RNA sequence: AUUUUG
């Protein structure tokens, strides 16, 4: 499964999460599951182009990702 | 269940705001709706006018609420 | 399906897509998922404001249509923008 | 009588549909489904802002875009008598 | 392991929540489920609007998972 | 069915619900059921003179989907049983 | 023809994808799944509101929003 | 992945 293994492959990795809205959201991905949920830890959160927020460790909840892409 | 509602007078919001005023005749497990006898009432303030409209098949998703009157 | 899509094997047809995207194209294949796939597609672009049409078009080619996101088939001949009735 | 039901039997008969963005289609229901996927001939397309209108032969809808529909009284008759 | 964990390990704390329609949740979360619906105890809310922002409380409140955008756990 | 089960123990109690369309209703619960549609009585509505099509209503059904919030008042008993019941259900499911 | 055999006769080649937004990618079709969530590399995003346009090296997409699917990328 | 968890 190719979307699958793209994710295998970012694990663990700094991702760039775009939500529908087009917030963004950069992180370590630590996890995903079957509806596209998220964990992130050292999560930046951008609104425009600004940085918005910090979290330690967040939850993504799957319906609201348009991406993930490597950084 | 809206079985309690069933042939009793009732107003439905919808989603885009509007306002039908009908006797519920039926509904299933999505809660789509049919209505017969039914006005669209349009509001300005307090006062409306209503619209004749006839029977009404409501998809459920649309439903905000089922008020009795 | 209640569509018989093979109806319009090699007839263009008008496809609309839930957000209002409409586009136009020759159907040339189709799975039971209603995925399309059309042929000297053109779409019609809409105004930013008014999400109305503007008559501009641009070709697209040779396309698949997602069935998930279609909301509406007409084919194309017999239609016509018409005065209100 | 289920709404579906209702829906089922109005096959052949007048429907006005209504689309979620306020898009509304007239004609005579050739077909539907389960989902509410309907077909239609004979339809009058307007345009939300009730500026433009088209005629198309036929045209196929798919059931989670509808708002409402709308059917003849006498057909909820005649369906209740049969 | 599976990101509902740290919602898991978030109970009977303050947690941050992300919603739709531009609102903020601060709460002590005592409960959820699978959709993250969520009971938070003693939870503030600020609705912004259109640059300015209200401030609401509640001693208890269910918040329906659909409109979840963000979980964030205490620091 | 974890809040099934939690809006089964405030039914005959009084809630605010808030629907996403951001009206808010105020009511005694009578009913809720797996879906999380509510049936209330008694109804108030907040700001009710901009809902004047509310104003002669005394019962009705919320459809689940629609609501944002549903708030009421704290009860310790009720808060320490609901987080056992979520404890117990990660245990078991 | 079938809809999605020719999408996975692009793999490896340009795929211009159209979301029901304003929004366009255009890259090499790495793969894809049952619902058609896609992993694009070396792509480009475009705002077609804006204008502006990011890059990309590697992306899943989440396949909702998809409308269109165009083999040979984007002129 | 076609209405109550987009």
């Amino acid at each position: 499964s190719s979307p699958n293994e793209f994710l295998n492959k970012v694990i663990g990795k700094k991702v760039l999460i775009r939500l529908s809205s087009g917030v963004d959201y950069k992180g370590i991905l630590s996890c995903l599951d079957g509806y596209m949920n998220l964990a992130l830890e050292r999560t930046e959160e951008y609104v425009n182009g600004k940085k918005t927020n910090v979290y330690g460790d967040a939850f993504i909840r799957g319906n609201n990702v348009l991406y993930v892409s490597a950084l | 269940s809206l079985v309690d509602y069933v042939d009793r007078k009732v107003i439905v919001v919808l989603r885009d705001g509007k306002k039908l005023i009908g006797i519920l005749r039926s509904f299933d497990q999505f809660a789509n709706l049919m209505l017969q006898y039914t006005i669209e009432r349009i509001y300005v303030d307090d006062m409306y006018g209503d619209i004749d409209r006839g029977v009404y098949i409501v998809r459920g998703e649309n439903v905000v609420l089922l008020g009795e009157l | 399906s209640i569509l018989d899509l093979s109806r319009y094997q090699d007839q263009r047809i008008q496809a609309t897509f839930t957000g209002g995207r409409q586009i136009t194209g020759i159907l040339k294949g189709f799975d039971q998922l209603m995925n399309l796939v059309l042929d000297d597609v053109e779409e019609q672009l809409r105004n930013p404001e008014d999400g109305k049409l503007t008559g501009a078009i641009r070709k697209l080619g040779l396309v698949v249509v997602r069935g998930t996101t279609l909301v509406l088939i007409a084919p194309m001949d017999g239609s016509e923008e018409i005065p209100n009735p | 009588m289920l709404p579906l039901t209702l829906l089922n039997a109005t096959q052949g008969r007048p429907i006005l549909v209504e689309l979620k963005n306020g898009e509304t289609f007239n004609g005579h229901l050739e077909n539907c489904d389960n989902y509410m996927n309907l077909t239609l001939r004979e339809v009058i397309r307007t345009m939300p802002d009730g500026d433009k209108f088209f005629r198309l032969p036929e045209c196929y809808i798919r059931g989670n875009n509808i708002k409402y529909l709308r059917i003849q009284d006498e057909v909820l008759s005649q369906v209740a008598k049969q | 392991a599976e990101p509902l964990d740290l919602v898991r390990l978030s109970l009977d704390e303050i947690v941050y929540v992300k919603l739709r329609g531009d609102r903020e949740l601060n709460g002590r979360l005592h409960a959820y489920d699978e959709h993250l619906n969520m009971v938070l105890g003693d939870a503030e809310e600020i609705v912004t609007i259109f640059l300015k922002t209200i401030r609401k409380h509640y001693e208890m409140l269910f918040v329906r998972g659909d409109s979840v955008i963000l979980i964030a756990p205490p620091r | 069915m974890l809040f099934y089960s939690f809006f089964k123990t405030l039914i005959d109690t009084e809630v605010t619900v808030e629907l996403k369309n951001d009206m808010s209703i105020r009511g005694i619960l009578k009913s809720v059921d797996q879906f999380l549609n509510v049936k209330l009585e008694n109804i108030s509505v907040v700001d009710a003179s901009k809902y004047p099509h509310m104003a002669a209503v005394k019962d009705l059904f919320i459809r689940g989907s629609v609501v944002r919030y549903v708030h009421m008042s704290s009860a310790y008993v009720d808060t320490i049983l609901l987080a056992d019941a979520c404890r117990r259900d990660l245990a078991n499911n | 023809i079938l809809p999605l055999e020719l999408i996975d006769k692009c793999i490896g080649s340009n795929l211009w994808v159209i979301m029901k937004s304003e929004r366009e990618f255009a890259g090499t079709l790495v793969g894809f799944d049952d619902y058609v969530n896609i992993v694009l590399k070396d792509v480009t995003e475009y705002d077609t509101v804006t204008g502006v346009t990011e890059k990309h090296s590697e992306m899943l997409l989440n396949g909702n929003g998809m409308c269109m699917l165009i083999p040979g990328g984007k002129p």
